[PDB]
């Protein structure tokens, strides 16, 4: 498993990436809630009442049923577009969110992978370092059985046994939760995975920090995400303005009532005033409604906005400052990084060459194995920080890519040609 | 109107049979199956374990360790079958960015209840059964969910 | 003042805990509310209004006073008894939310309680390192004085002296901010705590991780909210479909008017039709309303609620594997404390047989003042490292009991068997 | 460039103090919105209705026209008094908000100005070391080439430059990044800071604990703004609790209408009941409406509002609390840094001994050049801490100024009296 | 109805005797007593001062240290009594799950004002003072609180 | 009816002349003033430039470095100048407490349009033009902003 198929994997089983995403559907799919109020809205009600007169209209009972279909709307309301279009751009800033989320997830999984080949390499240095300090602690203990040390000397190295015996397992529980977390990332248990490649791997100069400026100032994502914001912000003013404008709506109803009337007074000469009435009407109509001077209300509303939307610009700016400075920090990053790496090699090959010399002299006859089990230690404990100090570097080439704006799988896949010999991820397996 | 785009392409790669859709109805199919036939064999079961369940049951039939895991019951907290069982409810799932979704579904022996709880993924274009986790008093083996029960 | 003591006086005053019981408490009044709905309203309201006709009503005046006292009651409306089922979902995760605070009381009066101890011990092998560098300084100065070394060792014994004395009044310094962390948490002051016993001190292996979690799988906080919000989820789903069905009220009313009536028109040969009237009503009414369709509304309320309900899901798979990572990396966490106790005992003996070598070198005449003054404060370092090694290891314990969701005062009652001999916490008391 | 213009420049352009500015002047503004209910409310709104007749009204048809100006105003309603105030309370602890936003800006960028000194200390130690390494380096080629010592010598010398390379490139991007920082808070580039002066820089022991403690409990800003909260929550108590209270409404109205009857039966002995009829009303009148028993409703809510007064209370205790504890640990900081200033002073002293004695060795004829190198190298170490130090001193003196909630750029001026030599920031100035 | 089970299930341990309740009802009735009388005794205000406060002034009295300030006002920001005091309102507290409730008492002296504050806490079934914070300009002595002025 | 104090004192310190005000309306003149006369001289845009662009523009021209960015376009993303011009609105700006107000201005040359953005700042009583961010495609030339083009 290269770190390709791990994000191919990790994409599809995420919860972190899915809720992101069912956000986005809802925010989207509220644009409809949004536009309900512009259509055309209808309705049937029914009712029954039945009244009993008193003091004047003593004796005097009714019983009235209507059922009455309506059907009202709206001509002229600019309130309601106004919060459609608002609703809009909400769906839109969600969906800048979710890019970003796509872009936390890749850079998560790439860190989360990398974490495990430094586990690797720390245990594996770790494993030596035990079997040095073990073998020099037998030496000493021979030393004192044949007699040439007091007991304090033996003391002290059975305590540095101990104490690398600690070390070491504390270095299997870091494997071990580096590998969780992968686990976590992925939803899934990786027992062997791609390490590095010392051939294939070659350090490039970025470029320059002016290109990745211009870049940035077009592409980055918060950028968007503010300028969007403020966009909002606008039109949250000139929805919160609109409430100066009058509105029309049309209404029509269908209604049928059956109404009968009982009592004393009413079974009397009244002939024609008390009646049982079937009524029918078809009402149809119009309703114009212009609001006039409301305290303040829709003044101090319009300030409120303005107020917001300056809170807004400001926000605008403070997300360029600091999107500026992340991408010339992240510059400055990678070239650190090429500082490093070079130191370390340098190292790497001065302690390969103190174990050379440990070896001659011990094959020669002027060392002992104690020394050449010393100087392996010091050559592996190189070697993990030069790993570790290339995985650095690795990284912070996606976290460059990253400031911009413009991560994607490509990039992971033109990181993938340095990852090329598969590595077990057992604790006993690496390290018995 | 407007539709909503689902955020995902695929959502794929399938390779068993399976079948047909809809999560409670899957597991209630799955359930029901159980019951009808008291043989609870892993291999009529393959249009519902979803890709890696299926080789874990059978790697972990043929390590010859787990026998007494399986004889007795893999897919509840309890060595012997339910009376009835009741699949908790989901209305519906729009487009195809949703996985998963567990179910706690409720199991009946008599006048017995554990109310374990069930994984479900879409893994292609239907929905299917994975984990399974144990939710109840007096777990019948090993720990937590099956997939952590049989793992290595 | 042993743990159990400072628990009691830090569970019965603690401004943290107080805020999330008035909380819960709120959430489960709020049921009440929700509640209030349902059961029927009545009031009473009265009015009094003058009339003045125009145009063809011309000397035409009215003056009519209504009272009315009315009760309303809904028959059949289900969305308030989903809202009602909604608040008391609202109160048990709530009730979770107060469990939780509960355990992370527990266990920030225990590190804090830990934290005072390891600050005792840093001060006192701090001040048996001033006693030795002092010593190790007047030597150097008597050298100088008799003539034996150069100025320059001199100025470097007086800067090591200062150095030592500066990380003296950190070190006091510390101690006084654990005391500070301790009030804080507790509301009083300890002049005298309890300290750890070397002889009832053991540790134990801890059990599988396989009945770690399964424990944890059905006894987890974090578990049982995300489960009882994605039942909540379902609610708000089946309220969001509530919408669809139709409601039923039932309305009574007494009501009581008196109109006169007055102007030129009025005073004519009406008679019967322009005339103060007397009126009362006793009305009772029944009313059904059935909503149609209305643009998306309650379709897309329906589409947003089954979205949410998807979230809850991604958040409830999130929840369940950040639980299982938590339980393994604890485990492993106490594993390597076990180990690393062993190696800090080996340490300290090591230590003492090294103080005991120079100090019969120094009884029998080859050593001098000096040497066994470092002898001893490095085996009061290692008699510090040893002791805070201990405590990590009970907190860790305590960890392991809190991943699981079951921690309470039953543990610290099991931790207090091991804190036996009280020590004063006043620094010049200790450390004069 | 001193701190103070750097400060007033910061303050004129800052793209996070505008924001909460802006916030807190949409908080005050809000008052009007909320006092506006209260002023009286006036509108106009006219109408069209045709309605046509069915059934036992077969063949009657009308057509009403009306328009009417409304104007409403409550006599008597303590609910729109009781927002208004709480309108007032939110604002006034908005502004407490912005107060402690001025105080942060201040803190912030003090720190960022002492972190480019820091930075430039820094540099100029790790070019010595580069200097004082290379000429090592070049020694022992020297040796190899004449012949002393073997090849991992020369490997081991190469591998040490190597590093130091490193350390140089880190370090000057480290001052890159503090510029930038300081560009980034005060929107600005400073080629030029004036730097620390050690003739007129001295420590006072700050005033007793008691005297501190005693101004922060009435001068804290924290303090201030819990208190503000729990009277705002007593607020709530009352306005929740004057749902009781009956209210009382004025209304005026004046109305024309405009009814026109047609169709069939309308055209027959009706005579005068169907004519049409141009009426016109001028209404006035009261409305009183006193609330009864309305299920839990307001004993529920008046719970809820007294259990939101208990959390409030608690976190106005916990705050003070957290005042207190944050005054000790200030006090006792800026008293340990007084006492490292003197051990740092002492080591420089040494260090310089040293130099002048590696420097008298050399003129002499018994040491080399590498030596006084080396010596040279660690002097400036010890002047870069002793200056760090220096400016932790500062930075303590301003954060005990800030824990009694009176910060400001008086502080900043007594500051400034300590900076008057300026040094240049450019990274190839001061280390080409 | 339902009602609302306390969090809590002691929150007692009270020793000596106290004024029946009531938060801003006990804090009158303290500020009442120390103006009836003019003697501003400590054995006599025992019902009102809680657990600590009462052994707490009692050991300063003992250690004649603090001496010039238990005379004039320990309980007030200024060294005189006060001609009339205004505890603020607090309607009530449901259930016991309630402590460390603090009162912002108004002083008034001739023409003058100082708005004080103090604490109550529970502490068995009455209510009771706390700490009393000194919340007025120009102070009477010491610092800060009661608690932090004779503290050691 | 109450006012807003603001929270600033001076927001001032301008040197140079300058325009009446209106930050949406001096873009719009500076752009009207740009397409009106082809010139496009650094001298007479002074009022617009706000008091450190001018100063950095001075010294960018004679530092015989900048001579290309100097000639076709400082101000824009094109070569060339715009066709027409369009600001985006603001509607007013309550009180002096606001600076740094950005504003997408949409430019249109031949049947094309890029977008670009400036920024207004007050700097005094009026508003005032800064930055100017290159916010389209096929930037004109350096990088970013016109002052990261020009600083040093």
């Amino acid at each position: 498993e290269n770190l390709m198929q791990v994000y191919q994997q990790a994409r599809l089983s995420n919860p972190e990436l899915r809720k992101s995403a069912a956000d986005r559907d809802a925010a989207f799919e509220k644009i409809n809630e949004a536009r309900s109020p512009l259509l055309p809205q209808l309705g049937l009600g029914a009712d029954y009442t039945y009244s009993n007169g008193y003091r004047d209209a003593n004796g005097i009972n009714s019983n009235a049923t209507s059922a009455s279909l309506q059907l009202t709307q709206s001509i002229f309301d600019m309130s309601k577009w106004r919060a459609l279009t608002l609703q809009e751009k909400a769906a839109g800033i969600q969906d800048v969110t979710y890019q970003t989320d796509q872009q936390t997830l890749i850079l998560n999984t790439a860190t989360a992978y990398f974490n495990v080949l430094n586990a690797i390499d720390v245990l594996s240095y770790t494993q030596a370092q035990k079997e040095a300090i073990y073998r020099q602690l037998d030496q000493t203990t021979q030393r004192f059985n044949v007699g040439l040390v007091a007991i304090t000397d033996v003391q002290n190295a059975r305590a540095q046994y101990d104490t690398v015996l600690a070390n070491e397992v504390t270095a299997r529980n870091n494997l071990d939760n580096a590998v969780e977390q992968l686990r976590q990332i992925t939803g899934n248990y990786y027992p062997e995975l791609a390490a590095l490649n010392v051939e294939n791997f070659k350090t490039d100069k970025p470029q320059p920090v002016n290109a990745l400026l211009k870049e940035a100032e077009k592409r980055n994502l918060s950028l968007l995400q503010a300028r969007l914001s403020q966009d909002l912000a606008r039109e949250q003013i000139r929805q919160a303005q609109d409430g100066h404008l009058p509105t029309l709506d049309l209404t029509a109803s269908t209604g049928i009532s059956d109404t009968s009337y009982s009592g004393s007074k009413t079974r009397g000469a009244a002939g024609t005033q008390y009646d049982d009435s079937n009524m029918g009407q078809n009402k149809v109509g119009l309703s114009f409604s212009l609001p006039i001077y409301q305290g303040g209300m829709v003044n101090s509303q319009v300030k409120q906005a303005q107020y917001n939307f300056v809170g807004a610009s400001e926000q605008l700016e403070s997300a360029h400052r600091s999107v500026v400075q992340t991408v010339r920090s992240s510059f400055n990053n990678i070239n650190a990084s090429i500082s490093s790496i070079n130191a370390y090699k340098q190292a790497v090959v001065s302690a390969q060459s103190s174990l050379d010399a440990m070896e001659a002299g011990y094959s020669v006859g002027t060392r002992t194995i104690v020394d050449v089990l010393d100087a392996t230690t010091t050559l592996y404990n190189a070697k993990q920080e030069l790993a570790n100090a290339r995985y650095n570097y690795l990284i912070n080439q996606l976290n460059i890519k990253s400031a911009l704006g413009t991560l994607n799988e490509q990039d992971l896949l033109a990181l993938n040609n340095a990852l090329s010999k598969p590595v077990s991820t057992n604790p006993e397996n690496v390290a018995p | 109107c407007t539709t909503v785009t689902p955020a995902y392409k695929d959502n794929g790669t399938r390779s068993g049979p399976c079948v047909e859709g809809g999560p409670d109805n899957v597991a209630q199919q799955f359930y029901d199956y159980r019951i009808l036939h008291r043989s609870n064999d892993i291999t009529a079961l393959r249009p519902y374990l979803s890709d890696k369940l299926a080789t874990l049951l059978s790697d972990a039939s043929r390590d010859n360790n787990h026998r007494e895991l399986l004889t007795n019951d893999p897919f509840s907290s309890r060595t012997t079958l339910p009376d009835s069982a009741h699949v908790a409810s989901a209305s519906t799932i729009p487009n195809r960015d949703a996985r998963n979704i567990p179910l706690r579904v409720d199991l009946k022996q008599g006048d017995q209840g554990w109310q374990d709880e069930v994984l479900m993924i879409q893994e292609g274009q239907c929905w299917v059964i994975d984990d399974v986790r144990y939710l109840g008093g007096s777990v019948h083996a090993t720990a937590g969910t099956l997939r952590q029960s049989i793992e290595n």
